[PDB]
């Protein structure tokens, strides 16, 4: 028996379905959502972090003139300055006076941190839908992991699970997304070999370990000072390092819905977005018909205990003439009131307690317990505390 | 070489030389001859291609010595039918071999003591026919496709068969109605009897056995082997003094990926005309002719060409491509 | 692959099955059997004996070669090559058709999209063999039913644990005879490689070309692309220092 | 070289929590400075951040769809108003 | 929190929420979670006095 129900895109709460087979009698099953994440299809555009201005020594030609050599190699820089006479800590190091030249040659690389210390720029595509249920089938507790696009099929203790598709396909990221170690960031990042000097793309390269790294850094070469060798220079500070200070908060804080950004693979975890249909095809095994099920009569409903809250702040003790000993379902018939116990044990002349939860002050409902109903009347309090910890 | 946790054993052969039953470290298990071409899938006790201290080395073997598991030579292995066999593959307790026409097959080793083991099975062997085409091209040059096929490499790698002890090996030629007794006949081999009637009914004779009042229909009778190694085939009753016991060894020719050259049918006779064209085609052999509208409606249509045949196709303001046979896809645009 | 080992023959005695856990395991005991061989029998018993028949199905050897993925496709990412005819040189621009991927190309940024039409000839669900995509509604994981596409459901060519659903049935051997008969559904994949049909590369609309390893749609006539060119001001001259022209007849 | 590791952090204390007509009130009280950030768990979620340093009342109005109220390194305490 | 007759008294009042913890792998220590000092948080959120 197939039958479907639509549930709200919420983590943590139960909710009760009734499942009615005609000439079969009640079921009740309890659905919990565990986990909804949402895991978008990701192309690695390029990856930036900390540069490494590679410098060796001044070629110092004493008494002659060096010659700038053109070199393929990213930031290139270049300049022979006339007219240098320095010394160092034990004297000069040159014997003419003003015929002297010294070659200034430099080059931007990725340092030795990229491997470890580095941000990912990302073009999110679509997104992949996945669910963790939990069902109280047969009063037992089974565990449900399937993809939320209504497609995927799972069948745990020859129950056959359909879950979606996903009522909204809204996601927290855009095209376009930045990742830094458990960070990420909605950032319309430079292309790659467009970046600009001091900002967030300065040093692109494809992976952590490429070998070819694009740099735009505006590196300069300046005038060593009087008697001094060093290569002096202009150039804008990282944008990674700058960027790394300078990004604000995350994803898992300014999302909406209560968006919760897990990585590794980057997903979106517990989105209160829209509703979830699911499909269960219930084993015919799992039935038993409503003439070999206990019958109920003479049925009267106390409540001695309610007060209305977001938890089950009632107590209901119905009294029963039972036909025989059996298993009996119990369902409210009613929206506004909602029933913890899915399932109890009848006999004969006997009683039962039962655990509800509702918001109205003054609350007529119905129970249905196995085939048969009964009318409660409650007159419910307020709580406590306005404000609760958890949802309803 | 997932051998850290597998070691080589002992078990027990039919024939371990001159009719003699024993134990030994060459025991055949299960003899595949699944392969049409004549490759037989050997399955032993032993292990080759790996040492003692789980490491991989071709040229030596691994062989269960007393307790103790002890290394040996791979130029030392044979195997034999009638005449000697060609190893073509080895690798665990796998052995890839083409043997020529025999009743009874025969695998050995040589130890590092200088001593010679050897276990021998009762096998018919003999080539059938096997086969599913006529094997041949197809044209030298053409259009590259991908297909697959199965490669002449015997090297002992990729696919294995699982081997066994033929176990218990039944005949019914055994036993013999003696008047109104039952005789059985073991001619220098260890039979296994189970009968019906009083006294004795069970064990494992190696002497001319007689069961006094009795019916050839009411005892069953075995050869118990337990030197050679044999293909675990559903076709063959599997061994009664064991439960899950079998070996493994690799077999030759394995699917492989390759390249199929096929031809490009020739070019059709082609006349345009006011938003339609016309194709004349002389097909050789059965040559597919598709065709696609490249706008908003493709409308695909598919048709295998056999005889002389003449098709006029309306090509639309988008464009209209057509496929014969192997060719690339020609295109078609109206004149403005 | 349905792998069947020797089977259980217990003269003058009773076999019993021991539940295993494996894909689509069958297990089943024949109760009177009397059978031969090529040298005779191989029991005492006339009744009292019993055959074990087991089985069950794997991945067969050609699986890590011969195989069909089935693929969920989510967005696209688009990329163009485009030539230029820059300065009286053909250059060669190759970035993602975006509108924010800019190239740098003899000091000249180039700009490719973003694409006028959304469209893709794929759908929500794929299937690929080899050089052939197929837009597929495939069964989902776990699914799969006997004799159709799916029949066998494995993670990757190289997976240890495997799906089967192939309706597999012991049947009671012939009279003397030492063999394990069953029943059971042909393969899903091997009729499916039958009866697929045209794959999208011959399907498709826009005239489509359909690529593989990665799976690509290639030249597919749909829309427009806008093209952003940032030309340097070196390129440029000056209308009073270009040539004048003057007396023209055509 | 550099290589990553895991940086062991203290969560600040609990703060004085008293609900009232759609909105929440706490005494923060921290001991260095401790990061104030909160969150609606709807459609608009309007991010607001703030460094506390010294003795703080604070009053956040709780909506139907919920809000989330992240206080130093603790676990984010998510309210909802009743019903 | 910690509530006393006098500041030489013998008896004492104690609300503090002390929760024993499990002790680190191969470690002898007494790890535990208890709401710190009231006193030592109002001498620094008092204001001014009257």
């Amino acid at each position: 028996y197939e039958h479907v129900t639509v549930i709200p895109n919420t983590v943590g709460v139960p909710y009760k379905t009734l499942v009615n087979r005609p000439g079969y009698s009640p079921m009740v099953l309890e659905m919990e959502l565990l986990s909804v994440t949402l895991e978008p299809t990701l192309s690695l555009d390029y990856i930036t972090c900390e540069y490494k201005t590679v410098i060796p020594s001044p070629y110092v030609k004493c008494c002659g003139t060096a010659e700038c050599k053109d070199k393929n190699l990213p930031d290139y820089s270049c300049k022979v300055f006339t007219g240098v006479y320095p010394f160092m800590w034990g004297g000069a190091y040159c014997f003419c006076d003003a015929e002297n030249t010294q070659l200034s040659e430099a080059h931007v690389e990725k340092s030795e941190s990229c491997k470890t210390e580095f941000a990912s720029a990302y073009r999110a595509h679509t997104a992949s839908a996945s669910a963790k249920l939990r069902v109280l089938y047969q009063g037992n507790n089974i565990t449900v992991t399937a993809y939320a696009n209504g497609d995927h099929a799972v069948t745990v203790k020859d129950a056959k699970f359909i879950v979606g598709p996903m009522s909204s396909a809204w996601t927290p990221f855009d095209n376009k997304i930045v990742v830094y170690k458990g960070d990420v960031y909605n950032m319309d990042y430079p292309p790659f070999g467009a970046g600009r000097p001091g900002q967030f793309g300065d040093i692109q390269s494809r992976t952590p370990e490429s070998k070819d790294v694009y740099a735009n850094t505006q590196l300069v070469l300046q005038r060593p000072a009087a008697g001094t060798v060093h290569v002096p220079y202009s150039q804008a500070p990282s944008g990674f390092k700058y960027w790394l200070k300078e990004r604000g908060a995350s994803l898992q804080h300014t999302a909406p819905f209560g968006c919760q950004i897990a990585t590794n693979p980057v997903r979106a975890v517990n989105c209160a977005v829209g509703n979830m249909p699911i499909s269960i095809d219930i084993p015919e095994a799992a039935f038993t018909r409503v003439v070999d099920a206990p019958s109920l009569t003479d049925m009267s409903c106390e409540v001695p205990a309610c007060t209305h809250s977001s938890d089950f702040g009632g107590v209901a003790i119905i009294k029963y003439a039972a036909s025989k000993k059996g298993k009996c379902a119990v369902h409210s018939m009613t929206n506004a009131v909602t029933i913890r116990e899915a399932e109890i044990e009848v006999e004969g002349n006997s009683q039962l307690q039962i655990s509800f939860s509702t918001a109205l002050a003054s609350a007529e409902f119905r129970v249905q317990v196995c085939s048969t109903q009964v009318h409660c009347a409650a007159e419910c309090h307020p709580p406590k505390d306005h404000i609760v910890n958890y949802p309803a | 070489n997932v051998y850290k946790a597998t070691r080589p054993y002992l078990a027990h052969c039919p024939d371990c030389g001159e009719g003699h039953s024993c134990h030994s470290p060459v025991a055949l298990e299960r003899i595949r001859n699944e392969a049409t071409d004549g490759t037989l899938k050997i399955q032993v006790s032993l292990q080759i291609g790996i040492k003692t201290d789980d490491s991989h080395d071709w040229t030596k073997l691994r062989y269960m010595d007393n307790h103790m598991p002890a290394d040996a030579e791979r130029a030392g292995l044979f195997v034999r039918t009638s005449a000697p066999c060609t190893i073509t593959g080895t690798m665990g307790h796998f052995i890839l071999a083409r043997c020529p026409k025999g009743e009874t097959l025969t695998v050995g080793f040589t130890d590092s003591r200088k001593i010679s083991h050897s276990c021998t099975h009762p096998f018919h062997h003999d080539p059938p026919v096997i086969g599913r085409e006529k094997f041949h091209s197809r044209p030298q040059h053409g259009k590259e496709l991908p297909c697959s096929t199965y490669v002449q490499s015997t090297a002992a790698t990729t696919e294995e068969i699982e081997v066994h002890m033929p176990p218990d090996t039944p005949d019914r030629t055994l036993m013999s109605q003696q008047s109104g007794n039952v005789k059985i006949t073991v001619n220098g081999q260890t039979v296994r009897y189970k009968c019906n009637c009083g006294g004795s009914n069970e064990g494992l004779t190696t002497t001319d056995k007689v069961i006094n009042n009795c019916k050839v229909d009411q005892c069953h009778a075995a050869v118990t082997n337990h030197k050679k190694w044999q293909y675990n085939s559903p076709l063959v009753p599997r061994n009664a003094e064991l439960g899950d016991r079998k070996g493994k060894i690799h077999i030759p020719f394995p699917l492989a990926n390759v390249t199929c050259r096929v031809p490009k049918a020739r070019n059709p006779t082609v006349t345009y005309g006011k938003n339609q064209v016309i194709m004349l085609l002389y097909p050789d052999h059965p040559t597919l002719l598709s065709y696609r509208n490249m706008g908003e409606e493709p409308n695909y249509q598919e048709e295998w060409v056999m005889h002389k045949k003449e098709v006029v196709l309306t090509v639309p303001t988008e464009g209209l491509e057509v496929t014969w046979g192997n060719n690339e896809p020609y295109k078609y645009w109206p004149q403005l």
